[PDB]
């Protein structure tokens, strides 16, 4: 299993190798994924608008 | 944004380059047909090439992977 | 020089070529 | 600033005269090549070595008789690539074996995919629901079934429709003769869908044009409408009353009316596609078994269905000799069915 | 209220009842498998595997049971024709009863998951709403499917721990379940090589296991999460339907064109074996090889097996049936009893004549006899036409070699016409008609019915995939559009279409 | 049987009036599906997620139930900006005009082939 | 929401709803794998179509022997 | 700070140089991703197996037990597949490495040095300088024998003759 | 827990839909009865 305390902030990109770059490309050291989407992605909009009634009508 | 039609049709270059290019394309197609180049490029038979002396029937291709050789045999002469 | 220019010229040069070819074919003695 | 993908996405989705989008990369070259290949086939390419036919303006055909003919039967279901083992890079032999039909068919399949993706993309960018792509799935079903799934179930690409006019008429009569497709109930549902869609189009146009409100003083009423107006331009109540007391039933919901106009042709096309897919394997509604048994047991028993069966036999027997020249069908005059022969 | 076509959307955000309805569907499918197997066992006749095999009797799930090992029955018979003294539990009846019991257990599980829907597992620890971590669920399921595929291909197909799969010869004479060694070269992509099945399943199981590890380990990108709407389960439905109809097209093709996974001793021959004269060429080659050994025609044609001559017959063609000619193949031309032998047609001068075989397109074909050159020397008139080359005029005589009529020569015109009509269909056979009251119109094999059903199902699932992709990518405008569309639809209002920040 | 005998004796498929009728029915289906999809695509949001969208329109309401400008913009960007009908009245006149004229022409073609003026 | 033994066992396997990798993540390598899969499908399709003939790969019923 | 062994490559960030044989050689960079302690455990165990295997090849070529039949070492593998001695050997290797799994788990937890089973029965290494020198010699011999055992096996596979036999008559093909 | 599921929704079918469904099923029966019988 890949090591702990690995992140793409302390690891110098200038010292990258084949395996290290392949690990970065395959989503390794993803400790920055604490962000969530924060979008409902099932929210159907319900902002109905009422048309004003005219005198003709 | 877009280019209006009046600017297109009132451009002096737009007319001279068309007058020197488009009739050239028209004559190019006319000579592509009239010199017999279309028949040779696309394999379309000439009116005197549908039937040969030895083949008086429809030239059917009967094998898949030797189709090029069969067509060369049928279209020779 | 735009994308509309290319879209027109894709359907224009071979169109004129084919129209000339067909007009030439109209005079082939059948 | 922005990434390269974001810049490409911004340029493709630019609001210009001809929208390109991401779907344009698949649509425009494929549709362009399909149309160009069809014109090239109907203009120069012969059918002498596949069907023994002339199908180009170079051979003397008009608009009706010129076609991009299907490949030869010996080719099977080959993709017929220009670099493939049949043509081996020779453009002339590729045109002579019918590879241009495969060119047009594959590029048209991917062009239909591209156009449906274009509908999805423009509906997503504009912000409306994508019911137009669902509607266009109908013609996609027609093209897929007829031009791909039918020949892929048959012996080769040879029995697919050829891209012409008289060629399509040949396909109609060939399918009727060898399949009795009029008797197929899925084709009946397709005919019902098409004719009911024409009926709906005509009746909705007439009803709207004849129940408009008097929104202007001019006798010609086309100018009495603005696209940005809030009120309806025609009376739904008057139309509903008219069709309730004329026909018995009438639409009262405009949205249901337009979804029905969307649904009828789509259902017709999909059911007819099911029918053609059934025909692809010769699984047909060719005959009613009890009618044939009663006609065999009773020579005096005759219906219009039996006459249709005899007409199909006539089509097959008088058409197969020149329609399938690779089989070398030699039918003598005595084996050919004739009405006076019995 | 909900319309009739949206009644199942109540379990869209209810994971427990989604699992419950999936369990109910699985129970229904397993119960159908069991009941179909029981019915087919009730209507199967294992007496004659040569001339009445399972595809002549309309067996549909029996070929799939016999494809990967299950060939014996508790009645003491096998589909290969042998006798089994000790059948074991995994017979056809054992599989059917196992499917029935599995259906019952899945039904009870569905009941439990419908009642106990509010499990704490289905609720997000961060928000508390009922949610499913679909990417990690996909990782788990991909890992499970990789393990299952690798195990199937490494133990079941190879025979390391399992029966193997059905392997036949090139002409469907001697087929049985054998262990299959995998082929790791390019010959594993030969679709008629059964070693490709084992090698494919091993390699794909390994790759799926690795990909499942990756998908459990790694979260999706934010761009792909927003683009594909990975928080919505309808994108999973859309992509699953897409993959399912892709697979349905693949199986339709491999069934119609034939492969090592669709042997002809279980699903019947293909139409392209009749179009190319596959069995006819094989039979002619064998007869020629026997004639080159000094044998006469009778001994050469008597050496041809009845199975091989039965394959060379247009009634076994899947492309000769009808859409509403329901039932087994024996409901059509009948139940095959015996091979009558190869007819050879000779005129009054002794020249041999061959009846031109009927193509699969033709419901009716004219009976014409050609010589070795290809010239019409005799034929049958249409129904009542005046004739020039009729059978009575040319004096065609037919002599049968091999089969039941071996050595017999028929010279009377009605019999010669009857046998020419039969030879138009291929090899002449004897059919039984009073057992099932066969009407006399050809019917399709299980191969053709499978192809029809799955081609139509794939075509319809293409529409389903389009519908669910549309409902996924357009979830916000499901009930209609608002007033924010009027500004976007103005031509040239924005530089980029649909982007409010690119206003001119 | 009528269709088959008519094709045998008059070659109706090659008759340009029957071709106009086929264009009429195919175009009528195309335009019916097109108009239905454009109206259903641009329906104004007036319902909740748990009911049919048809109930957003009330029988006899004054306002329009769908955004004509939105459908016009979508169809203008689909093909080109004046391939659409800005006017709904002109659009519906075209809808009622295309298949009616097509069926008129094919009926007149059958009427002319009654007196043996056959197709091409 | 009732808590069960199996539910508590499987809870960490369903606990990261909405958790995403920032930016483009692994999209380029995903596209590379998709390209390889497209090439593989093309190869096997052209083999099954007999548009791609390989040594010792006879796409035929007769290859069964 | 470039690598001492490779002058054009940077020194790997996890190879500080405290380990025995840590010269900075890691072009592919397996130490950047996987744990260095587990990698050194695997390296040392591979090397110990290879050293025992090379010594075994030499001894088996020069002397076979009289109650065993006389043959080459490589094709004896199938003979002891059939006979059952190889099953015993792998059985006892598996028995030792069942506790090897626990040792590896303790290595993961960081309570054990890499390759350190504390196996010094003769008391050869007790001084720290001698211990470091022995560690360096052990890792160098492990690498050399890891190469050498594959060399022996492949040379027997291509030449159908053993090691000292090939050194007897050097046949080149 | 075992009780009120929040996703419970009523199901409607107005008379127009009932008549359309009846017409569809009866017309389909009329169409396919001739083919099922033969
Ligand atoms: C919907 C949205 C998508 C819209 C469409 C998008 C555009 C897609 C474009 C791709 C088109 C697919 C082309 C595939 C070509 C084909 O099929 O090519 C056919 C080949 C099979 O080749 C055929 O195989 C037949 C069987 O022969 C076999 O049997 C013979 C017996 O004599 C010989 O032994 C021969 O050697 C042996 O191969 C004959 O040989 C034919 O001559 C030969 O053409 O399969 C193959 O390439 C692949 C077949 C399996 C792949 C499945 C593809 C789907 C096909 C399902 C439809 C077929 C079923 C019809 C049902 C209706
Ligand atoms: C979006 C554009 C597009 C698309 C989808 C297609 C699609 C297709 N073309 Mg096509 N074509 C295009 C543009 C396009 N074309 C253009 C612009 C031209 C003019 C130059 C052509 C000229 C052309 C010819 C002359 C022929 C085709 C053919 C085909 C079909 C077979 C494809 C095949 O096997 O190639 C193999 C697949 C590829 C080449 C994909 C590219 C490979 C990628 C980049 C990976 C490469 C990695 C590798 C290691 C390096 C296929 C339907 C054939 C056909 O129709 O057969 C009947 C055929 O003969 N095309
Ligand atoms: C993909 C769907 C499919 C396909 C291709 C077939 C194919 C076939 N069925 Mg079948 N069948 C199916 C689904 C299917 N079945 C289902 C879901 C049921 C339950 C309603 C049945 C019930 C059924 C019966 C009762 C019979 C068939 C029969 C047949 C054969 C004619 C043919 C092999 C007939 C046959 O020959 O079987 C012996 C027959 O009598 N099927
Ligand atoms: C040792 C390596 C190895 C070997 C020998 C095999 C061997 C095989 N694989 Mg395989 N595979 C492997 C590793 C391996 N696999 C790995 C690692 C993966 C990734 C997990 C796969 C993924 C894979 C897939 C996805 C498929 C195979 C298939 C096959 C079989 C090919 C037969 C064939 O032509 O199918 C016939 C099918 C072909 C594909 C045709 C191309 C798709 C066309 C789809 C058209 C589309 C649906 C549109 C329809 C329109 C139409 C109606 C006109 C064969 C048994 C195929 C089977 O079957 C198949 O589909 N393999
Ligand atoms: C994996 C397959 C699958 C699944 C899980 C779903 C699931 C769903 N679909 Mg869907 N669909 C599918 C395939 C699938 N579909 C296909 C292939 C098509 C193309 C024909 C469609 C076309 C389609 C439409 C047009 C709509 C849905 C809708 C829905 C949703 C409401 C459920 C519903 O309609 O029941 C309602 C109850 C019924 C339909 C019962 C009526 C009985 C049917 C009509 C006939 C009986 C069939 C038989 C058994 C099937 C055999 C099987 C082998 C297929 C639900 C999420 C609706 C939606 O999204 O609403 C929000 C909707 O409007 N689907
Ligand atoms: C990786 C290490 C390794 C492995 C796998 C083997 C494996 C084998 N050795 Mg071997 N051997 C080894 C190291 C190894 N040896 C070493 C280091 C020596 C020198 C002491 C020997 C000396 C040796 C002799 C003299 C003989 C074998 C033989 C054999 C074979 C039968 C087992 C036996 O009786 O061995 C017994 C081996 C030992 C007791 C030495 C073990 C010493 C350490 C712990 C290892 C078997 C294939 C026999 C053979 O070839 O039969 C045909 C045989 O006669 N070996
Ligand atoms: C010559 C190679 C060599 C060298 C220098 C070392 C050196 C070392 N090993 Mg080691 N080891 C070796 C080979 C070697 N080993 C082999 C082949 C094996 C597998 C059997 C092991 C298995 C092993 C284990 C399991 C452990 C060690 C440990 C150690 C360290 C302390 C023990 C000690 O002082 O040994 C000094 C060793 C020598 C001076 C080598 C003597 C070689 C004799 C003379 C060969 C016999 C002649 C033969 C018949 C030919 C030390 C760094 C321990 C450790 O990590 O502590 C830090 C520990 O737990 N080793
Ligand atoms: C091409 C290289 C890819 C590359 O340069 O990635 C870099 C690019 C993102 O670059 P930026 O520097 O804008 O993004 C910052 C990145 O570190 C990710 O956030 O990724 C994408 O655009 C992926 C989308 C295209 C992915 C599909 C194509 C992948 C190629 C398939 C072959
Ligand atoms: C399968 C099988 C068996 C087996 C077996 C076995 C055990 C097979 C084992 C095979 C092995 C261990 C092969 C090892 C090869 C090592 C190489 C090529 C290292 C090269 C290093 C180099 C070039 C260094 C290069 C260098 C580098 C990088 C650093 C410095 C510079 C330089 C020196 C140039 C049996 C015998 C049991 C029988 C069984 O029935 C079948
Ligand atoms: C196929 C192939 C070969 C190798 C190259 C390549 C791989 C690119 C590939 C594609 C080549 C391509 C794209 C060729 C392009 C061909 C094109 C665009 C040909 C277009 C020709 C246009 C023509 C006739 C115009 C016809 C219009 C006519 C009469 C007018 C009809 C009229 C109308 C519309 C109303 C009634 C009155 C009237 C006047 C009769
Ligand atoms: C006509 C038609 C419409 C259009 C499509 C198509 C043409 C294909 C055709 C297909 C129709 C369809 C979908 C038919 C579906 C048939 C099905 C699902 C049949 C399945 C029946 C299930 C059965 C028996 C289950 C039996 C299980 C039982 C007792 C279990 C009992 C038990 C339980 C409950 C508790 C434990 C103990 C025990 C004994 C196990
Ligand atoms: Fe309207």
């Amino acid at each position: 299993k890949p090591r702990a305390d690995l992140d793409r902030a302390m690891m110098d990109p200038a010292r990258d190798t084949v395996v290290s770059s392949l690990y970065k490309s395959l989503g390794g050291a993803l400790d920055k994924t604490a962000v969530y989407d924060e979008e409902d992605q099932l929210l159907i909009l319900s902002d109905m608008e009422t048309f004003p009634e005219t005198e003709l009508g | 944004g877009e280019r209006p039609f009046s600017d297109i049709i009132t451009s002096i270059r737009y007319w001279i380059i068309h007058s020197i290019t488009i009739p050239a394309l028209y004559v190019a197609g006319w000579l592509f047909v009239s010199t017999g180049l279309a028949y040779d490029i696309f394999g379309t038979p000439r009116p005197n090439e549908y039937f040969t002396q030895d083949r008086q029937q429809v030239p059917l291709v009967n094998d898949r992977f030797s189709a090029k050789q069969e067509l060369e045999d049928l279209t020779k002469g | 020089f735009t994308f509309r220019w290319l879209a027109i010229h894709g359907l224009a040069v071979p169109t004129v070529f084919f129209l000339g070819a067909i007009t030439s074919m109209q005079f082939i003695q059948r | 600033g922005r990434g390269w993908f974001d810049l490409i996405d911004d340029w493709l989705k630019r609001d210009r005269f001809v929208f390109v989008g991401w779907s344009g990369l698949l649509l425009f070259p494929t549709s362009y090549l399909s149309i160009g290949g069809w014109f090239t086939g109907t203009t120069f390419v012969t059918s002498w070595y596949t069907h023994g036919l002339a199908s180009s303006y170079l051979e003397g055909c008009n608009f009706f008789t010129a076609a991009v003919s299907t490949p030869a039967n010996s080719m099977g279901h080959s993709l017929l690539l220009l670099w493939g083992p049949e043509a081996q890079g020779d453009f002339t032999r590729w045109c002579q074996i019918g590879g241009l039909w495969a060119f047009c068919a594959l590029h048209g399949s991917f062009a239909l995919i591209g156009f449906c993706l274009r509908q999805f993309e423009i509906a997503r960018l504009v912000g409306i629901r994508p019911y137009n792509a669902i509607a266009f799935s109908g013609p996609i079903a027609i093209f897929v079934s007829v031009f791909l799934m039918y020949p892929l179930g048959q012996a080769s690409w040879f029995f697919a429709p050829s891209l012409g006019v008289a060629a399509i008429f040949r396909f109609l009569l060939f399918i009727q003769g060898f399949h009795n497709f009029t008797l197929n109930p899925f084709h009946m549902m397709g005919v019902a869908g098409i004719l009911g869609a024409a009926l709906l189009c005509a009746i909705h146009g007439a009803t709207v044009q004849n129940t408009i409100f008097e929104d202007g003083d001019a006798a010609n009423t086309f100018r009495a409408f603005t696209p940005t107006q809030a009120e309806e331009t025609y009376s739904m109540v008057t139309a509903n009353r008219f069709w309730s007391q004329i026909f018995g039933v009438a639409f009262s919901n405009k949205r249901w009316l337009h979804f029905f106009m969307l649904f009828v042709p789509l259902a017709g096309l999909w059911t007819s596609a099911i029918g053609i897919v059934g025909l692809a394997l010769n699984l047909r509604a060719y005959d009613f078994v009890s009618q044939e048994l009663r006609a065999a047991e009773d020579p005096e028993f005759e219906t219009f269905y039996t006459k249709n069966i005899l007409l199909n036999e006539g089509i097959r027997s008088w058409m197969a000799a020149q329609d399938q020249p690779h089989e070398n069908f030699i039918f003598p005059e005595e084996v050919l069915p004739r009405g006076n022969a019995l | 209220g909900l319309p009739w076509y949206r009644v199942h959307t109540v379990v869209l955000n209810d994971p427990g009842r989604l699992i419950a309805v999936h369990l109910m569907h699985t129970a229904l499918v397993a119960g159908w498998a069991g009941s179909m197997a029981l019915y087919e066992l009730a209507v199967f006749d294992p007496s004659d595997p040569v001339l009445n095999p399972m595809w002549r009797q309309g067996m549909f799930v029996m070929p799939f049971m016999a494809r990967i090992g299950v060939t014996d029955s508790w009645g003491g018979w096998s589909v290969t024709g042998e006798s089994v003294a000790n059948p074991g539990f995994w017979s056809f009846e054992g599989v059917a009863l196992a499917h029935i019991g599995l259906s019952g257990l899945l039904f009870l599980a569905a009941v439990w998951h419908w009642v106990y829907w509010d499990l704490e597992l289905f609720r997000d620890p961060r928000t508390g709403n009922p949610a499913l971590d679909l990417p990690k669920i996909f990782g788990i399921h991909l890992l499970l499917s990789g393990v299952l595929c690798f195990g199937f291909g490494a133990f079941h197909v190879t025979g390391a721990w399992g029966p193997g799969i059905w392997v036949s010869d090139a002409y469907g004479i001697t087929g049985k379940v054998q262990p299959v060694a995998p082929a790791w070269g390019a010959e594993g992509f030969n679709p008629f090589n059964p070693s490709g099945v084992a090698s494919h399943h091993i390699a794909a199981g390994i790759l799926g296991f690795l990909a499942g590890i990756f998908h459990i380990a790694v979260r999706p990108p934010q761009r792909l999460y927003r683009a594909l709407r990975m928080g919505n389960i309808e994108t999973v439905l859309s992509s699953s339907i897409a993959a399912v109809f892709w697979s349905a097209f693949i199986t339709t093709g491999t069934m119609w064109y034939g492969s090592a996974t669709t042997p002809i001793e279980l699903f019947g021959p293909t139409r392209y074996q009749w179009d190319s004269g596959y069995f006819q060429q094989e039979i002619e080659r064998r007869v020629e090889n026997s004639l080159n050994e000094g044998l006469n025609l009778s001994e050469a044609w008597s050496r041809i097996p009845d199975k091989l001559a039965f394959y060379d017959y247009i009634g076994n063609n899947p492309a000769k049936g009808g859409l509403f000619r329901a039932g087994p193949m024996n409901k059509g031309d009948g139940i095959a009893e015996a091979w009558l032998g190869h007819p050879i047609f000779q005129d009054k001068e002794g020249k041999e004549l061959t009846v031109r075989r009927m193509p699969a397109f033709f419901e009716t074909f004219p009976v014409i006899l050609v010589d070795k050159d290809g010239i019409i020397r005799a034929d049958i008139p249409f129904r009542r036409a005046e004739s020039k080359y009729s059978i009575e005029q040319v004096g065609v005589t037919v002599s049968f070699y091999g089969g039941k009529l071996n050595g017999q020569v028929f010279k009377d015109a009605p019999t010669v016409k009857k046998y020419a009509r039969k030879a138009q269909l291929g090899e002449v056979l004897e059919f039984d008609r009073t057992t099932l009251e066969s009407d006399g119109v050809f019917r399709s094999s299980p191969r053709g019915w499978y192809t029809f059903g799955h081609a139509n199902f794939a075509l319809l699932f293409f529409l389903g995939h389009l519908w669910h992709g549309s409902r996924t990518l357009f979830r916000d405008v499901f009930s209609g559009i608002g007033a924010e569309v009027t500004e976007q639809v103005e031509f040239g209002a924005f530089q980029k279409l649909g982007d409010r920040s690119t206003k001119k | 049987n009528f269709m088959l005998v008519f094709q045998a004796e008059h070659n109706i498929l090659m008759h340009p009036f029957h071709q106009l009728g086929v264009a009429g029915v195919f175009g009528g289906s195309l335009f019916s599906a097109m108009h239905g999809s454009l109206v259903t695509s641009s329906l104004i949001r007036e319902t909740t997620e748990n009911e049919s969208a048809n109930y957003g329109y009330k029988f006899g309401q004054e306002e329009e139930t769908y955004n004509i400008v939105a459908a016009h913009g979508y169809f203008g960007r689909l093909i080109f900006q004046y391939a659409s009908f800005n006017n709904s009245r002109a659009l519906h006149f075209f809808l009622g005009l295309w298949p009616v004229v097509g069926i008129w022409f094919t009926a007149l073609g059958v009427m002319t082939m009654a007196f043996n003026l056959n197709g091409f | 929401a009732l808590r069960t033994r199996l539910g508590e066992l499987l809870r960490p396997l369903n606990s990261e709803y909405g958790k995403v990798a920032p930016g483009w993540g692994t999209t380029p390598i995903m596209g590379f794998v998709m390209l390889l899969f497209f090439l593989f499908l093309l190869i096997i399709l052209q083999i099954y179509n007999s548009s791609l003939i390989i040594e010792n790969v006879d796409v035929d019923w007769a290859s069964l022997g | 700070d470039f690598s001492a062994a490779v002058p054009f490559l940077k020194r790997p960030s996890n190879l500080d140089g405290t380990l025995a044989g840590d010269v900075g050689f890691d072009p592919l960079g397996f130490s950047d991703v996987f744990d260095l302690r587990v990698l050194r455990e695997a390296e040392l165990k591979h090397g110990r197996f290879a050293m025992l295997a090379v010594l075994g090849f030499l001894v088996q070529e020069v002397y076979t037990f009289p109650f065993f039949p006389k043959m080459a070492p490589v094709d004896a593998h199938d003979y002891f597949v059939t006979q059952g001695g190889g099953s015993q050997i792998i059985f006892w290797i598996s028995f030792v490495e069942i506790f090897g799994v626990v040792a590896l788990f303790e290595l993961i937890q960081g309570k054990r040095d890499a390759g350190d089973f504390a196996f010094d029965p003769l008391g050869l290494g007790k001084d720290e300088a001698t211990l470091a020198r022995y560690k360096v010699a052990e890792i160098k011999h492990a690498r050399l024998a890891m190469i050498a055992i594959g060399g022996f096996i492949h040379q027997f596979w291509v030449t159908k003759q053993t090691v000292l036999e090939q050194l007897g008559n050097f046949q080149s093909l | 827990m075992s009780g009120p599921n929040p996703n419970k929704q009523p199901v409607e079918l107005n008379r127009t839909s009932l008549f359309w469904g009846l017409l569809l099923i009866f017309v389909l029966a009329v169409l396919f009865s001739s083919y099922f019988f033969n």
